[PDB]
RNA sequence: UUAGGAAUAGUUAAUAAUAAUUUAUAAUUUUGAUUAGAUUGUUUUGUUAAUGCUAUUAGAUGGGUGUGGAAAAAUAAAAAAAAUAAUUAAUAUAUAUCAAUAAUAAAUUAAAUUAAUCUAUUAGUCAGAAAUGGAUGCCAGCCGUUGCGGUAAUUUCUAUGCUUUUAAAUAUUAUACAAUUAUCAUAUUA
C-alpha cells in the first residue's frame, strides 16, 4: 500500500480526497534508499 | 475509485451534469414521459422529442437552437452603444464560438459612450 | 387501473407526452386507484392541438408557419427566412437520431422488453369480474417446498412455466 | 380458532369439525346459570369491609367465590381482561 | 449454496419486517428523496446519528424538495454538537504538515449516565462537560465596582443590541448598548432577585494569543462547532481601524441575575382528605395512571419590555449548556409565506369543487383534491397541536415551546423571536387525582434537577451564567419567484451547495442553458 | 378502546375523535400530535401506524434521555402516555397490507413469526377469531398498537411454541395464552444462576418438595424439574396461566409428572383445620418477583388498621412473613432478584437487608451474584410498550440470589456456618457453642 | 427416476446461404420421446459374510451496465490488494462495545491455549413401598331460580433403579413352504 504521510501536498478540495500523492524531495530520497535495500 | 462499472460506458469521464442517475433510467416509461415533457418545458421544439440514449447533456444542435432562440436581457436599446452590445453578444458570445474580439472592436465600443450608463457597458466589455 | 397502466405505456412508446400527461391528470382527478398520487402539470396549457396546426398550415402569416414552435416565454423567434432554415436543421437532426438502432433491443421499445402476458388463469387463479386483463402473478407468490415437503408432489403443474 | 382450517406440518390442508356451523354457531351454556344480582356493594365500615349481596336466587358457593374474587381484586391482582375472561369461562362441571 | 439440514416437513419462508431505512433516513435527516408539499412553520426534530448528518443533508433540511424560498423552520438536532481542537503545523519530522484538526462530535456525548448500585440525592449531569471551563472563563470575567460591571456588560453586547428589540431613534450604537442595560436595570429594580437573557461576544479573557502569524485560541482548548452548518460564519468587525474579530461568530447566551430593593434532589409528596374522559366506558384501572410533565422555573411579574431575543442579521445556532425551554414566537413573514405557498399549491393542483363534505376524511372516492385537502388539514392540526396562541401588547401569533438539551443544535432563522426559560426538573401527576382538581395538588413524585436559586432606584448585577453558545452565521439567501420555480433538489444531491450559499441563491438558468 | 370525541382536542375538524394518517406526513409531525393529546389511527395501511410507532418511541428517548434512575421512571411514564394515543382500528382486515391472498405478501410482525403462504391463506382468519376473545368487535372500536403487536406475538405462542433458552433443552416449549408475561434474555439469567445453584445444592441439602411462588409462564417451575427435584408445586394468581402451564406439562413428555399448579394470591390456601394440609411442608420455597419501573419507585406504606407496604418492598414482606407457615424445619427460601431495586431506587434502603438485620426472622445462609450478559426487555408487562435496557444500566445490573433459612433452625445449619469462607452472623455463633 | 406408458416440434440434412425468400421420400419416439411430478450431481455416509440395501450440502444461473481478457458484479473472517503497515508467540474474535428487535430463526455438540498461593470428587440408595402427581363423576330434596347434602368421592395410568439397561420402529429376506384371494398371460401337436 502506498503510504500517504502528513507532509505531502494537501488537496484543499471539498469534493474529494484531502491529501494528494505529491511527495517532498526528502521523501523521494528516502524512498530511493528503501528501493535499493529491496533491490538487493 | 472509478465509475467505469457503475454507470454506462458513454458516461465515461462525465462531469458537470445535474444528476447522472437520471440518464440511466430514462428508458422506463414513467421517466420517458418526464424527459419528453421536460423538452416541451424548455421550448424550441415543434414535435415531441427525446434526447438520445447515449447522451446526458443536450445535443449540440438543440443547445445551439435554444441559445439562439433565447431573448436578450436588454430589450429596446435606446443608445447606439447598447445596440453595439447586442451585436457584441451575437458575434463574441455565440454558442460554441471560435472567433475572438479585436482591440479595434474595443475602440468602437469606447467611442459610442454618451451617458454614464454607457461606461458600465463599455468597461465590462473591457474586462472580457 | 389496468387500462390506465396500458394506455400510458402506449402513448409513451408512440412519442405522445401530452396525451400521457393528460391521462395521469385524468386518473388522479377521477380517483383511479394507484394513480391518486401521480398528477402532472399541463405544460401544453397555451399550446393548441396538433391537428389544428396542420389544418392552419394548409390554408398572422409569419405566426402561422411558427404556430407549432414551442417557446418558453423568455424566447423570441428568428426572422422568417432564418427561422425556417433552423426548423429544417432540427427536422434532419431528429430523424438522424431515431434511425440509429439500439444494439441489444431486438428492434423493440423498452415497453416491449420483458412484457410477456398471460391471463390470471395461468397462475392458480380463476374468474373474477373486476380483473379484465389481469397479468398472471409472479413465481415468488408460491414457493415450492413451502406447500409440500421434499420428495412430495405439489398440485401446481403449470405454475412456474411462463 | 383452533378448529378453523389450517395446513399441518406436512402441508396438507386439515379442517376440524368445530368450525363447521353446527359447532361454530353454538351457544355457550345449556343449564340455567344466568342469574341476577340486584345489588352488590362493598362498604368500608370502621375496621372492616362489608360486601352486601342483594339478589333473588344464588348458585352453590356463588357468594363465597365472589367474595374471594373481590378480595383478590382488593390486593390488586386482576384487570379488565381477566375478570371478563373468567366471566366468559362459564360453568365447569369438574371438581378437580 | 448453504448447508441446510433436511427436514420431512414444510419450510418456513419469513418476510419479516426490518427497521425501515426510510424511517431512519427521515429521522436522521439524510433522506434526500422525500417530496413534501405544504411548507409549515412547525419545528423539525432530527436525531443525529453516527456520520449521517453533514452539510449536504442539512442544506436539504433547510430547503426541502418542494421548492421553498426561505428556511422558515426551527431545526432541533438531538446530539449534534461538535467540538474542534486547534490545529498546528509540525516543524520537526520529515517535512512540514498541519495536524490537530479534528471533531469530537458524535462520539464524546454530553451528560454521561450515572447508574450506581448500593429529599433523596441522586447523581446527574446538568452541564456540558467539554465546554465547562470555556463557560467558566466567561463567567469569571464578570465576577467581582458595580458600574464597572455594568459598562463591561454594556460593552460586550453583540452588535450593540444583544438580541433585544428596543426602539431607538437618533442614537449611536455605543449609547444604545448602554441604554438597553439601563432599561433592563430599571425594569428589574422591583424584584428582589430576577434575571434576564442577552447575547454576548467572547471577552478578551477567553481569547489568548499564541506565538508561531498571529493565532488566537480559546481558553478551554476546545471550540464549539457545528460540522453540518452550511454557508459562511458571521464576520464581526473589531472596534478599538476596523479589523476582523478572531472568534466573532461564536457568541454566548448570558443569563444575568439582578438585585433589587450535579446533585438533583427528589421528593415524594402526599395529600390529605371522569378519570379518563377520552374513553367511552368505565375501567377498573386507568390505562395510563400517571402523567409526566416538564418543570420550568418561575418568571417574575411584569410599561413592560419585550424581553425577546431576536437576531435580524444572522442565522442562529444555539448550543445549550443546560436544560432550557425556548418559546419561539413566529414572525409574520414566515406564516404569510407558508399561507400563500399552500394556497397557491391548492388553487393550482386542486381545481375540483371538492363536493363540500362534513369533514376532510369522509367516505367517498379519494381524488387528488381530497388527498390534498386531507394533507393540508393534517398540517393545520399539527400546527394547532404543537403551538399556542398568546397575546401581544393587539397582536397574536404562534408560539412553539421547544425542550432543548445540552448537546443539541437549535437552528433559529433570522427574524424569529424566542424567550428562554430554564428547566428545573421533572414531576409526576397521577391521572386519578388530576381529574378532580388542578395538577398542582395531584403531584406524586417530583425530581428537582436544578437546586439553584439562592436567597441571601435601579438594580445591581449579581452574577452571570452561560446558558447557551450562539453560533452566528451569515444570512442565508431568500429565493425569488424565478429562483424557486427553477430550484430542483436533484441538482444538489452531490455539489453546488457552497455555490448556493456563496452566491446569492441559485442560478435561474442552472443546468438548462 | 372506544373513543369519546367530545373530550378530544378538535371535535370539529375531526369528529371521529382521532387524526387519520394517510401515510404522507413525517414522523415528528405525528409525534407533535401525540404529545398534545391527539389520538392517531391509520387510514389505509398498517405500515403508516407501524412507522409512527417505532419513530415516536425513538424520538421520546432522545427528548428524555436515561441519564440516571429518575430519568428512566419519567421515560417509562412518558412512553406509556404517548403509545396509548397510537391506535389501530378494530377491523384491521379492511386495511390494505393485512394480507394479500394472491401475492402472499403482508406487512406486520406476523411475517417474522409465520410463513407467507400460511398467513395469507389460513392464518389471517384464525387471528381474526383470536382477537375476538380478548377484544370483541362490539365493545372495542379501536385497539392500541401495542395491544395489536402483543396479540400477534401471543398468537404465535398459541399456534407454535416458545422455547426457553438456555433454560430448556431445545424441545420443551410453553404456550402463554395472553396477558401472561414471558421471559426475555435478561429475565432468564436470574433463573440460570438458580438452575446452576439447584444442580449443586440438591442432595447436600436434601430438597424434595419445592414450592414456586408467582410462576407466571411457569419457567421457574420447569427449571426445578430439570435439576432433579421430584415434587414441585406452583402457585399463580392468574387462572389462565394455571390452565396453560398444566397443559404444557403434559406436552413436555413424561419427565414432568409430579408438577402441580394451583390458583393462589401469594401462597396456598391453608384455611381448613379439619382436612389438615399442614403436613405437606416444603423444604425449598422459590420466589422470582417481577420488577417494573412503576412498581419499584412508588413503594410506600398504606393502611390504618392493617398497615402494609406497597410495590416491591411490600411484595417482599408478604414473602418474608408467611413463608414460615409453609416451610419445614431445616428448610430454606430462595429469592431471585436482579438488583434493579437498588439501581432504580438508590435512596431507599435495601429491602432484603431490612428483613435480615432489623426484623431478625431469617438468617442469610448464602448469597450469589452474577453480572448481566445479554440485552432485552426487563419484566415486560404484555400490553404495554417495549423498552430495552440502556448500556449504562446494563453494565451495573447483576442477577442476585438470596438463600435464607429460619431463625428457629439455626442449630441444624450451625455446621454450615462453621466452615471456612462463610459469613456467620453474631446470633448463630452464640447458638453453636463449639 | 416415475403403481394405472403416446405421440413431439421456431423443427433434420444439404447449401456460392455471415444475416438460408431454394431443395428433400426431413428429424425424435414402443430399444420408451416431449410434456407433467420428484429433482444439483458424486467407489467420500451407514450397515452387512456380501459386486446387496441405504445417504450426500463441489458447483452453475441467455434482458442491471456491451464495460472488461473473461459477467461471475449490489455482497464473503484475508486470497494482504502495486514504499517492509505489521511476520516474536497464544487468544487472532467479542471489544467494529450505543441505537428501533422479536429466538420466530441459524448453527453446534465437551476433554488446558500465560503466570501472581488455596479444593476437587449426583445421593442418609429406592428388593417396590410411598406421590394436597395426572384422568375422572354420579344421585329427585315429593319435587317452582332455596341452591342442603352423600362427599375430605372411588377407580385408572405412572416415573425412578437397574449406560448389567427395559418398551416403539428399522437392519440382517440379498430365498416368497403349500393350497387358496387377486393381476403381468401361447393354444404340447402323425
Ligand atoms: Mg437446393
Amino acid at each position: 500500500r502506498q503510504i500517504r504521510p502528513y507532509y505531502n501536498l494537501p488537496s484543499k478540495s471539498e469534493h474529494g480526497r484531502k491529501m494528494t500523492g505529491f511527495l517532498t524531495p526528502y521523501r523521494h530520497w528516502m524512498w530511493k534508499q528503501n528501493e535499493l535495500w529491496r533491490n538487493v | 475509485a472509478s465509475l467505469r462499472y457503475r454507470r454506462p460506458y458513454w458516461m465515461m469521464f462525465l462531469k458537470g451534469v445535474d444528476n447522472w442517475k437520471i440518464y440511466t433510467v430514462i428508458q422506463q416509461p414513467d421517466h420517458q414521459r418526464t424527459e419528453m415533457l421536460y423538452q416541451a418545458w424548455l421550448g424550441g421544439l415543434d414535435r415531441p422529442y427525446t434526447r438520445p440514449k447515449c447522451m446526458a447533456n443536450q445535443p449540440l444542435w438543440l443547445s445551439k437552437k435554444r441559445h439562439m432562440l433565447r431573448k436578450e436581457r436588454l430589450d429596446g436599446p435606446e443608445t447606439p452603444l447598447e445596440k453595439y452590445v447586442l451585436e457584441w453578444h451575437k458575434k463574441f458570445h455565440s454558442f460554441q464560438g471560435t472567433e475572438r474580439p479585436t482591440p479595434d472592436d474595443l475602440h468602437t465600443a469606447l467611442d459610442l459612450v454618451e451617458r454614464p450608463l454607457d461606461l458600465s457597458y463599455a468597461l465590462q466589455l473591457l474586462g472580457q | 387501473p389496468t387500462m390506465v397502466k396500458f394506455y400510458h405505456d402506449c402513448l409513451v412508446r408512440n412519442n405522445r407526452p401530452r396525451e400521457a400527461s393528460s391521462l395521469m391528470r385524468l386518473a388522479a382527478e377521477r380517483g383511479v386507484h394507484g394513480y391518486e398520487d401521480k398528477w402532472e402539470a399541463d405544460v401544453y396549457k397555451g399550446r393548441p392541438l396538433d391537428s389544428e396546426v396542420m389544418n392552419e398550415s394548409e390554408g398572422q402569416a409569419s405566426s402561422l408557419a411558427f404556430a407549432s414552435l414551442m417557446l418558453r416565454g423568455d424566447q423570441r423567434p428568428l426572422p422568417e427566412n432564418l427561422q425556417a432554415l433552423l426548423e429544417e436543421e432540427t427536422t434532419r437532426n431528429i430523424e438522424a437520431e431515431r434511425s440509429v438502432p439500439v444494439p441489444f433491443s431486438a428492434g423493440l421499445h423498452a415497453t416491449e422488453i420483458n412484457s410477456v402476458f398471460r391471463p390470471r388463469v395461468y397462475r392458480q387463479l380463476w374468474y373474477k369480474w373486476q380483473h379484465i386483463a389481469n397479468r398472471y402473478r409472479p413465481t415468488a407468490a408460491l414457493k415450492r417446498r413451502q406447500l409440500a415437503p421434499r420428495d412430495s408432489p405439489t398440485g401446481i403443474p403449470g405454475f412456474y412455466r411462463i | 380458532a383452533a378448529a378453523l382450517p389450517t395446513f399441518n406440518e406436512y402441508g396438507q390442508r386439515v379442517v376440524q369439525p368445530g368450525a363447521h356451523g353446527k359447532e361454530y354457531y353454538r351457544v355457550a351454556t345449556n343449564l340455567p346459570t344466568v342469574r341476577t344480582v340486584d345489588r352488590l356493594d362493598v362498604v368500608r365500615q370502621d375496621d372492616e369491609v362489608l360486601i352486601w349481596f342483594v339478589g333473588r336466587s344464588f348458585l352453590r358457593h356463588q357468594i363465597r367465590n365472589m367474595v374471594s374474587v373481590l378480595k383478590a381484586a382488593g390486593h390488586g391482582l386482576w384487570n379488565d381482561l381477566e375478570l371478563q375472561q373468567a366471566l366468559q369461562s362459564g360453568f365447569e362441571p369438574s371438581r378437580h | 449454496r448453504m448447508p441446510r439440514k433436511p427436514t420431512p416437513y414444510v419450510r418456513k419462508f419469513l418476510e419479516g419486517c426490518p427497521l425501515p431505512e426510510t424511517l431512519v433516513d427521515d429521522i436522521a435527516g439524510a433522506n434526500l428523496k422525500s417530496m413534501a408539499p405544504f411548507f409549515t412553520t412547525a419545528p423539525r426534530y432530527i436525531v443525529a446519528a453516527e456520520s449521517r448528518l453533514s452539510k449536504l443533508f442539512f442544506h436539504h433540511a433547510l430547503y426541502p424538495a418542494g421548492g421553498a424560498r426561505r428556511p422558515c423552520r426551527v431545526l432541533i438536532v438531538r446530539g449534534g454538537r461538535s467540538v474542534r481542537e486547534p490545529s498546528f503545523t509540525i516543524n520537526t519530522g520529515g517535512g512540514r504538515g498541519e495536524v490537530g484538526g479534528g471533531s469530537r462530535g458524535y462520539r464524546d456525548p454530553a451528560r454521561r449516565a450515572y447508574f450506581y448500585a448500593r429529599a433523596g440525592l441522586v447523581k446527574r449531569a446538568s452541564v456540558d462537560g467539554l465546554l465547562s471551563p470555556l463557560c467558566g472563563v466567561i463567567e469569571a470575567h464578570f465576577a467581582v465596582g458595580g458600574e464597572k460591571l455594568c459598562v463591561t456588560l454594556a460593552g460586550l453586547l453583540s452588535g450593540g443590541h444583544g438580541g433585544l428589540m428596543m426602539d431607538d431613534g437618533n442614537c449611536a450604537s455605543n449609547v444604545r448598548a448602554a441604554k438597553r442595560v439601563a432599561r433592563l436595570l430599571h425594569d428589574a429594580a422591583h424584584h428582589l432577585s430576577s434575571f434576564f437573557y442577552v447575547h454576548t461576544q467572547l471577552p478578551d479573557s477567553a481569547l489568548f494569543v499564541s506565538r508561531p502569524v498571529a493565532v488566537f485560541r480559546l481558553a478551554g482548548g476546545l471550540e464549539p462547532t457545528v460540522h453540518f452548518a452550511v454557508g459562511a460564519p458571521l464576520s464581526v468587525l473589531q472596534r478599538g481601524s476596523t479589523t476582523v474579530l478572531p472568534f466573532g461568530h461564536i457568541q454566548c447566551l448570558l443569563r444575568v441575575r439582578t438585585r433589587g430593593g450535579n446533585t438533583p434532589w427528589c421528593n415524594t409528596a402526599g395529600n390529605d382528605d371522569i378519570v379518563e374522559p377520552w374513553k367511552l366506558g368505565v375501567s377498573l384501572d386507568p390505562k395510563v395512571p400517571f402523567f409526566m410533565r416538564t418543570l420550568t422555573e418561575k418568571r417574575p411579574s411584569f410599561v413592560h419590555m419585550n424581553h425577546l431575543l431576536v437576531r435580524n442579521d444572522c442565522e442562529t445556532y444555539l448550543l445549550p449548556q443546560r436544560e432550557l425551554l425556548l418559546s419561539f414566537h413566529v414572525p409574520e413573514e414566515a406564516e404569510a409565506m407558508c399561507k400563500e405557498q399552500n394556497e397557491e399549491r391548492m388553487r393550482r393542483q386542486a381545481a375540483l369543487g371538492y363536493g363540500s363534505p362534513s369533514h376532510v376524511f369522509a367516505e367517498g372516492p379519494r381524488t387528488f383534491a381530497r388527498v390534498l385537502h386531507g394533507m393540508k388539514a393534517n398540517l393545520a392540526a399539527v400546527e394547532e397541536a404543537s403551538s399556542t396562541f398568546r397575546q401581544g401588547a393587539s397582536g397574536s401569533s404562534r408560539v412553539y415551546e421547544v425542550r432543548a438539551l445540552p448537546g443539541d443544535v437549535v437552528f433559529v432563522p433570522r427574524g424569529w423571536k424566542y424567550s428562554v426559560e430554564r428547566i428545573v426538573g421533572t414531576a409526576i401527576i397521577d391521572a386519578v387525582a388530576a381529574s378532580t382538581a388542578s395538577p398542582r395538588e395531584a403531584l406524586r413524585a417530583v425530581f428537582r434537577t436544578a437546586p439553584d436559586p439562592p436567597l441571601p432606584s435601579n438594580a445591581e448585577i449579581v452574577g452571570v451564567e452561560v446558558d447557551a453558545f450562539v453560533l452566528c452565521y451569515k444570512p442565508y439567501p431568500v429565493l425569488s419567484n424565478a429562483q424557486a420555480s427553477t430550484y430542483v433538489a436533484a441538482n444538489y444531491v452531490h455539489s453546488g451547495i457552497d455555490d448556493f450559499y456563496a452566491k446569492g441563491g441559485n442560478d435561474v438558468y442552472h443546468k438548462y442553458t | 378502546i372506544t373513543l369519546r370525541p367530545d373530550a378530544t382536542v378538535d371535535p370539529e375538524r375531526y369528529p371521529l375523535g382521532y387524526v387519520p394518517l394517510d401515510g404522507s406526513e413525517s414522523v415528528d409531525s405525528v409525534w407533535s400530535l401525540v404529545k398534545s393529546g391527539a389520538f392517531v389511527a391509520p387510514l389505509s395501511k398498517i405500515e403508516t401506524i407501524h412507522r409512527a410507532h417505532v419513530g415516536i418511541r425513538y424520538l421520546t428517548q432522545s427528548e428524555y434521555p436515561a441519564l440516571s434512575s429518575i430519568d428512566v421512571v419519567g421515560l417509562q411514564t412518558r412512553l406509556k402516555e404517548l403509545c396509548s394515543r397510537l391506535l389501530i382500528r378494530r377491523d384491521f382486515w379492511v386495511l390494505d397490507d393485512y394480507n394479500d391472498p394472491e401475492l402472499n405478501s403482508s406487512f406486520g410482525i406476523q411475517n417474522m413469526y409465520f410463513d407467507n403462504f400460511k398467513w395469507s391463506q389460513v392464518l389471517w382468519r384464525r387471528f381474526q377469531q383470536y382477537v375476538e376473545e380478548y377484544f370483541p368487535v362490539a365493545e372495542h372500536t379501536h385497539l392500541t398498537y401495542d395491544e395489536y403487536l402483543q396479540l400477534l406475538r401471543s398468537f404465535s405462542h398459541f399456534e407454535q411454541g416458545a422455547k426457553l433458552l438456555p433454560l430448556l433443552p431445545k424441545r420443551y416449549r410453553i404456550h402463554p395464552p395472553f396477558g401472561v408475561p414471558a421471559l426475555s434474555r435478561i429475565d432468564m439469567e436470574p433463573l440460570l444462576l438458580y438452575s446452576q445453584w439447584l444442580k449443586n445444592f440438591r442432595g447436600p441439602l436434601k430438597l424434595d418438595a419445592a414450592l414456586v411462588i408467582r410462576s407466571g409462564c411457569g419457567a421457574a417451575v420447569f427449571a426445578t424439574k430439570l435439576n432433579g427435584v421430584p415434587i414441585v408445586r406452583g402457585v399463580d394468581p392468574n387462572p389462565r396461566a394455571v390452565m396453560s402451564c398444566r397443559k404444557d406439562a403434559q406436552r413436555m413428555g413424561r419427565r414432568f409428572d409430579s408438577i402441580s399448579f394451583r390458583v393462589g394470591e401469594m401462597f396456598p390456601d391453608k384455611d381448613d383445620g379439619n382436612g389438615v394440609p399442614n403436613s405437606r411442608k416444603y423444604d425449598i420455597i422459590v420466589f422470582y418477583p417481577d420488577q417494573g419501573c412503576y412498581n419499584l419507585f412508588f413503594t410506600n406504606a398504606i393502611g390504618e388498621y392493617a398497615p402494609v407496604l406497597t410495590g416491591f418492598a411490600g411484595t417482599l414482606e408478604h414473602f418474608f412473613e408467611e413463608a414460615g407457615d409453609y416451610l419445614s424445619d431445616s428448610g430454606v427460601i430462595v429469592l431471585c432478584c436482579t438488583n434493579v431495586y437498588s439501581i432504580l431506587k438508590p435512596t431507599e434502603p435495601h429491602p432484603i437487608e431490612y428483613e435480615i438485620k432489623v426484623n431478625r426472622r431469617w438468617v442469610l445462609l448464602d448469597y450469589y451474584d452474577m453480572p448481566v450478559r445479554g440485552k432485552g426487555t426487563l419484566s415486560h408487562t404484555p400490553t404495554d410498550h417495549h423498552y430495552r435496557i440502556p448500556m449504562e444500566m446494563r453494565k451495573c445490573m447483576r442477577s442476585e440470589l438470596w438463600v435464607l433459612h429460619k431463625m428457629t433452625s439455626i442449630a441444624h445449619f450451625a455446621h454450615i456456618h462453621n466452615i471456612p469462607g462463610a459469613q456467620p452472623p453474631s446470633c448463630v455463633v452464640s447458638h453453636w457453642r463449639n
